[PDB]
């Protein structure tokens, strides 16, 4: 037995061709600072938890926070002067 | 031909010049070309008291300049009334590269403000402080894709010509 | 001749500097033009008390570029009468990928209305702020596919030409 | 109810209509020249006007890139055109 | 106040309004169209 | 935090300045037979007993 | 028995053509010193430990610190004069 095959072929194709901006974000580093407070009159004393929290997804979602592009954010409590 | 010539170049120095002496904070002005790589020269006298920044001796680089035809302001010079020559576009270094840094801080201060500004409600007015680093990518970057779906499935090839010979013998 | 376009030269630069002395706070123009790389400054010094933006800037710019032939935007310069370089495209590293982060200042403020807008009703004029953070794809960005269906199947195929051969020997 | 913010100044002025009326093309100009004016080197172009609900009254421009904002004036325009039946069709 | 820029031509018009008016979108364009036709190319 | 004149910083920037070019030129690995992109084919399959 | 099986291709490319900047920062190296007080009339003591590791983190944060740079900090606490 004999078996002959040629076969052409007509195949998809896709050319994407990009130009990266010039100047774009590659990653950031936000730190943050609030002041104590907390009483209309008594001793400065810690925001809780849950408010500080709070704070911290706010600041993460104005900064634009992305883990691909390696972002750091860090917000601390400490009265100012 | 040649006067005609001379005479126009000189005129129009004395122009730029009156022109440049009506930029408040100057006394003085002198403007000098070089026509046949076109250069000029420009001997300002500033008013005792005051002193242009550097994004504002652009302002006369790039006046002198383009009031000039095939004359970059690379090429336009600028010295004070006592030495100071407050264009360094001869070395023409970091120019390109200094602007990055505005675009930089820029971009840090907006985003330093939208901080500022979605967090002074909750906490008050001066209970906030942000600061915010942002590397930038200036490399001018291309990429080219070609991408070609696979056909070793026969149940998706597209065929265009097909010699399909078969013998057998018993 | 060469007499002949200077002074009409000339009569043009005044002509224009007149028009833009007309223009409320400015109180004195002067063009200068260059057609050899055509170029054109002008140094503006503006009624006390004012400051013209970059889009009103923008409309000089246009006004003394249009009016001469083969002349762009781009190679017209404004000086104040303080320095004050108000045309961005003179140290042309890029100032204009800096217009990217204005363009997306638009973007965010036209966001932030419309959540303010349609969020003050319910709990009240000023019970609300938001602030919008966006991500901007300025990349030029081109793409050619090329779709090619499937004929494996007899049924669908679609065919031109077709040599079949068939023999036996018994 | 105008705000200021002097450190490039900028100026945001919020009018409230009275009930079943709107600005005309040629009065928001008084406005931006009376609020342009009234303080020293405060272009009118810096100062924006917004109605009772949404509305940028004076709109903002480019000098760069002039394409990509055009954009966003046709957004505007088809917004505010869907927006405007809606109201049309739910106010009776 | 027209401007003409004859050796791609084109054209520049300083227009002062009267106080107290302001021309539409689609009223400038009269102008815009009047002194663009009032020139050839 | 630690007041106004408490805290002194200083920064040491190394910096690169060399003009750097560079051109990359990815193929993808056509080795498996279920995703390779054939554009002809010619198979004998010749057998004599 | 015989098998011939001449096989043209088609293959996928990527071409990325990348200049870098000219200016870009290799590596960041800071030193950071902070002063005694600690008290409203008393002897300066020392800053305490967790806020020392907060001023870290802030300095840490706000120079961009990447250790993929080799970047270096460092911060301690000695009266001023």
């Amino acid at each position: 037995t004999q078996r002959n095959e040629t076969s052409n072929y007509e195949v998809d194709r896709t050319i994407r061709h990009t130009k990266m901006n010039v100047g774009d974000i590659e990653r950031l580093s936000v730190a943050v600072v609030v002041n104590y407070k907390t009483l209309a009159d008594g001793k400065p004393l810690p925001l809780t938890a849950d408010q500080m929290k709070q704070i911290e997804d706010l600041t993460r979602e104005a900064m634009g926070f992305s883990d691909k592009r390696g972002d750091t954010l860090n917000v601390v409590n400490s009265p100012f002067s | 031909q040649f006067s005609e010539q001379v005479n126009y170049q000189r005129a129009l120095e004395g122009e730029l010049a009156r022109t440049i002496e009506t930029l408040g904070p100057v006394k003085s002005a002198r403007v000098h070309l070089a026509m046949p790589s076109p250069s000029a020269s420009v001997t300002v006298t500033l008013e005792p008291g005051r002193a242009l920044d550097e994004g504002q001796i652009s302002a006369v680089v790039h006046l002198v300049s383009s009031a000039v035809a095939g004359l970059p302001p690379g090429n336009v010079t600028l010295v004070d009334q006592s030495g100071h020559l407050l264009t360094q576009s001869n070395t023409s270094g970091r120019d390109l590269n200094d602007a990055q840094l505005k675009f930089a801080n820029d971009v840090e201060s907006r985003i330093q403000r939208r901080i500022e500004a979605i967090l002074s409600p909750i906490v008050g007015n001066g209970n906030v402080h942000a600061q915010v680093t942002a590397q930038l990518d200036f490399a001018n970057k291309e990429q080219t894709e070609e991408h070609y779906s696979p056909n070793g499935d026969a149940s998706k090839a597209t065929l265009r010509s097909r010699q399909l010979n078969i013998s057998e013998q018993v």
